[PDB]
DNA sequence: GGATTACACCCAAGACACCAGGCACGAGACAGAAAAAAACAACGAAAACGG
DNA sequence: CCGTTTTCGTTGTTTTTTTCTGTCTCGTGCCTGGTGTCTTGGGTGTAATCC
């Protein structure tokens, strides 16, 4: 089951969506895709980030490991 | 765009001219600063022996001795050997290491003494035997005894003297550099004073709050639990005060790096730094709002304070700030840290330990990794004082590469750049044994070698700019 | 409406991924993670819809912007 | 145990040793040197004898009695490069607080080695025939060690 | 642990009703599709009178408790905490009037 | 003839430079046979693709753009040799 | 391109061997699976050094190569 | 009479983390052996072009 | 598919010297030991509902 209450994502989907076009609409089933995407993403990350802490010898995950694990994928620059 | 890449790279051609005139001008700088006569004049440097000795008379020997056995006195750290009805005194200091194996009815323990050949870890510096080619040594003597408990203790007794002759010269060690400072003068009104203060270097194990005081040549930082753990720093011995506000951090800091240094409960230090914590949808924003006022308070009266000790100094101590602005990431020790220029000198102070550069102390900047499509690279520092190592600043993100060699340029530091890890021990000891000579065949500045030099491309097709069928 | 991202669901998130300690800015550094996923998704989504002459963003466009980042979706009509 | 540098130590040997005729003797039944122990982290030497075996180290000498050997493994690293063997000694071996319950040995597998066993015909028919070999060729370092620890303790290898 | 569904009345512990939702108000109140909060504002663990219903269209008792539309279960005759002003002017935007089950409205 | 063990012909200079092109300073020894691994994986997967390419051309010779097709596949698209 | 241009060109037929007996090769194929298999190995280098600086480190040891591995997705 | 139990609180342990000491395996240094690399000339398979 | 041109891939030989290595000492960084103080358990003890 989704971890995100429903009506955050939504607020922060239409806030971010509101800097683009203004009276945009969205689909229920849209809100639920980004929704299921974005925690599977965020899931992803945080696996390869317990793996950078771990291999630290540590057990707990800091913001210089998220930004080692996004540069090491290829997404941080 | 092309008129403005035009123009910041006629900006960075007068980068390159600058970084060119700083090559020329350190080259002269080098040779004016080393004579021939002080070549012909060269030091050899030999390892210094600490003379030690077990006894003078025989009469000092203890009356225990009497019993053909192993007999240790602590007083003298020596350890007298039964050697065919000898009693030869072996010093704590001659004594390496012990290995103890019950092999029957007898215990059989070998005492291992220092010899030549990959022995100690102790640096070449300071030897525990005196230097000698035709010095033969008794590297090991192995007993047995039919009591097995007293030939226990007796090795416990050793391996103790041993850990206590080696705390003792740590302490020292620890207090030899440090250079004896004159007597901190108490301010004879009241002082002026920052309360719930934690000083790092720590006196005692326990972390402890405390008050700092300034006094008429100096500060004083006092412990409410005991006034034992004191700490007084001469605004003579400060080199640098620096004040960081909580822009970003959990913490307010006041640090004071030192010319000499001091000994801080058993630790040597050149720094010092006095510090405190501001850490214990709508009301988890005004949460942060209380926090951002916390930190605004703490700030200004830790900034004041640090002032308030610039002016005590009579303009000795000008009052430092980082440039957060200015700041990158790098791994100086074991952990990234954001590294802060300030206006004399690159520094970290959030994490111990502390990294302290002073900009005029450089003679050389080395960019390390720097190559084709590289993610990142290192950064190293060469100071005048060829007899300080080098600092490594390792993993600056390419990004801030373009940034740093114009901070370098700014500040008047030549830099090189390199694909390859070079190696300083190597390099600073051929350069310690003749600066002279080192100059002399070009320094850095032929090193540097900024000309492309390159001629050979890779040829070209028939240039016809007309359209083909 | 970032905010509305709260502590206990990212740290939700990462129990699911199997994280046994976190850092207390871990969550400030999730919500710029996702909000800059959330920004590239969203702006390809919008450029999809805006091309089919649309105000709604249906749930087509989603999944073909999430195919042209390469994090294909199943169950939602691909 | 003297140390004598220079290039003088084998001529202060004879000397001696002509002075008072001193025989050379030989003792273990097989030793093996520069062995790179994992853990403890360090080099040993092993020496073997019928009832014990004796790892002799820099800093540390170790005495196992050959029936505190519960299992010996010989397993290879997945690097293709490097071969495992393994003790499980109870009591487990100790330098101060935490200890040693598995000693953790490193071999290169292209590590080959000789080794005659010192052991009389008449001992090595009685006690050893069939246990152990009397000569191992120039086979792997860990395989002759697997071998000999299995004769003397008798221990199955995992 | 065990709660009952403000609106319906039906009984169920309080992780089957996050993970499922209330299958009978799904239609009106998205139980599963609400988070915790929602969840504890149209279903509270603090009731009485357990109610068991085999038979909603002949059960008198379903009749008097308004339940002879939702599925069978369990049920409770009081439930402790009413609904919230904003999910009641959004269950009357649906046409769907809300009939308090605490007991303090009759 | 057939070609045995050829993968020592990655010498241990060649993997030391491409680590310093890389930016490594020291280098563990259980490395260059590591990276031998890695690399071997990595030819067989290409080739076999570039081979597969070959053969459905009714080929004999494996050319540039068969290799240049099996990098594209693998999102590894190379300019200078064609494309 | 720091690899030879022979050793690599036997290594590459050693594995081409299996593939398919007795294959020919073309004018810039070798060339591109060099220049390919060189560019790879910098960019694993380049990964393996950011994790060895993470681990607090300077020598890259074989479980840097395999955390890097993992988290690029390889097999 | 009897019993299991709620509830606040104290005394205590497991755990991830920080600091210190030391020993060995790696880097640095030097003199020596090895074969990768560089340079040279010859032959012609097969790549690029055409109908 | 078939005939053409002529590049550069395959073939072999000689010489150079950078790279690999045998050997030594030292050190710095890996590993064992001592210690912090927080989150949490297991328990006492005061106090209680239930029939
Ligand atoms: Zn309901």
């Amino acid at each position: 089951e989704l971890l995100i209450r429903k009506l955050p994502f939504q607020r922060l989907v239409r806030e971010i969506a509101q800097d683009f076009k203004t009276d945009l609409r969205f689909q229920s089933a849209a809100i639920g895709a980004l929704q299921e995407a974005s925690e599977a993403y965020l899931v992803g990350l945080f696996e390869d980030t317990n793996l950078c802490a771990i291999h630290a010898k540590r057990v707990t995950i800091m913001p210089k490991d998220i930004q080692l694990a996004r540069r090491i994928r290829g997404e941080r620059a | 765009r092309n008129e403005t890449t035009n123009t910041e790279e006629e900006k960075e051609r007068l980068r390159k001219e600058i970084q060119k005139q700083l090559h020329e001008k350190i080259q002269k700088e080098g040779l004016a600063r080393f004579n021939k006569s002080d070549a012909q004049d060269g030091n050899e440097n030999h390892a210094v022996f600490k003379r030690y000795e077990s006894y003078v008379r025989e009469s000092q020997i203890p009356s225990k001795v009497k019993n053909l056995r192993i007999s240790i006195d602590p007083k003298a750290q020596t350890i007298i050997l039964p050697i065919c009805g000898r009693p030869v005194p072996f010093h704590i200091n001659s004594f390496k290491n012990g290995s103890k194996n019950e092999e029957g009815d007898y215990m059989y323990i070998r005492l291992n003494f220092n010899s030549p050949g990959m022995g100690s870890s102790v640096k070449k510096t300071e030897l525990p035997y005196e230097d000698g080619d035709d010095k033969e040594f008794v590297r090991s003597l192995t007993f047995r005894s039919t009591n097995k408990e007293r030939m226990s203790e007796v090795f416990k007794a050793i391996t103790e003297l041993k850990k206590t002759a080696v705390k003792r010269d740590q302490e020292r060690k620890t207090m030899e550099d440090v250079v004896a400072q004159a007597q901190l003068v108490e301010f004879k009104g009241r002082p002026k004073k920052l309360e719930n203060v934690f000083v790092r270097p720590a006196p005692d194990s326990k972390r402890v709050t405390g008050t700092l005081f300034i006094h008429q040549n100096g500060i004083r930082y006092q412990s409410p639990v005991r006034s034992d753990h004191r700490v007084d720093i001469l605004f003579s011995n400060i080199k640098h005060l620096f004040f960081q506000p909580c822009k970003e951090e959990l913490m307010v800091i006041i640090h004071c790096h030192l010319k000499t240094p001091l000994m801080i409960g058993k630790k040597k230090t050149f720094d010092v730094q006095f510090y405190r914590e501001v850490s214990d949808d709508e009301d988890e924003l005004e949460q942060e709002q209380e926090e951002r006022r916390r930190k605004a308070l703490l700030d200004k009266e830790f900034r004041r304070f640090a002032e308030e000790i610039s002016e005590a100094s009579n303009g000795l101590l000008d009052l430092e700030t980082p440039f957060r602005e200015l700041g990158f990431t790098g791994v100086p020790f074991r952990s990234s840290v954001l590294c802060l220029p300030t206006r004399d000198c690159l520094i970290q102070l959030i994490d111990t330990p502390f990294l302290v550069v002073t900009l005029e102390e450089i003679e050389v900047a080395h960019l390390e990794r720097v190559q084709f499509g590289l993610k990142n690279f290192d950064l190293v520092f060469v100071f005048k004082d060829f007899s300080k190592p080098v600092v490594h600043i390792n993993t600056i993100p390419i990004e801030m590469l373009e940034f740093v060699k114009q901070w370098l340029t700014d500040v008047d530091i030549p830099y090189s750049e390199g694909a390859v890890n070079l190696n300083w021990g190597t390099i600073m000891k051929t350069i310690q044994a003749d600066p002279y000579e080192f100059f002399e065949n070009g320094g850095w500045s032929f090193l540097g070698g900024g000309e492309s030099d390159d001629e050979e491309s890779e040829e070209e097709e028939s240039e016809f700019q007309v359209s083909d069928e | 409406n970032i905010q509305g991202i709260t502590k206990p669901a990212i740290r939700r998130l990462a129990r699911r991924g199997g994280v046994k300690r976190i850092s207390g800015l871990i969550y400030e550094e999730t919500r710029g993670v996702l909000k800059v996923f959330l920004e590239n998704v969203i702006r390809d989504a919008v450029t999809y819809t805006e091309h089919a002459k649309r105000k709604t963003v249906t749930a087509m466009d989603v999944v073909y912007a999430l195919k042209r980042q390469g994090r294909t979706l199943y169950g939602f009509g691909g | 145990r003297l140390y004598v540098p220079g290039q003088k130590s084998q001529l202060f040997y004879e000397q001696l040793k002509d002075k008072a005729d001193f025989d050379t003797t030989s003792e273990a039944i097989v030793s093996f040197e520069d062995i790179l122990f994992l853990t403890p982290r360090g080099r040993f030497e092993i020496s073997m004898y019928a009832n014990n075996l004796r790892l002799r180290g820099q800093s540390y000498d170790y005495k196992i009695q050959n029936k505190n050997v519960l299992r010996i493994f010989s397993l290879p690293r997945l690097d293709d490069r490097h071969h495992l063997v393994i003790l499980q000694v109870d009591p487990p071996l100790r330098q101060g607080q935490t200890r040693y319950p598995f000693l953790v040995m490193q071999f290169d597998r292209n590590e080959e080695l000789e080794v005659e066993l010192n052991l009389s015909d008449e001992e090595y028919k009685s006690k050893y025939e069939g246990k152990l070999n009397r000569s191992y060729g120039t086979d792997s370092t860990y395989k002759i060690l697997s071998h000999c620890l299995r004769g003397l303790t008798e221990r199955r290898v995992i | 642990r065990e709660r009952a569904c403000m609106l319906c009345g039906i009984v169920l512990p309080g992780r089957v009703f996050m993970q499922n939702g209330c299958p009978n108000c799904d239609s009106v109140l998205n139980l599963r599709d609400s988070d915790q909060a929602t969840v504890n504002e149209c279903t509270s663990s603090s009731f009485e009178g357990l109610v068991a219903v085999g038979d909603n269209e002949h059960s008198w008792v379903a009749k008097w408790l308004r339940v002879d539309r939702f599925q069978p279960g369990l049920y409770a005759v009081r439930v402790d905490g009413r609904l919230p002003s904003d999910i009641v002017a959004a269950l009357e935007q649906y046409g769907v009037y809300y009939r308090p089950r605490d007991g303090s409205v009759i």
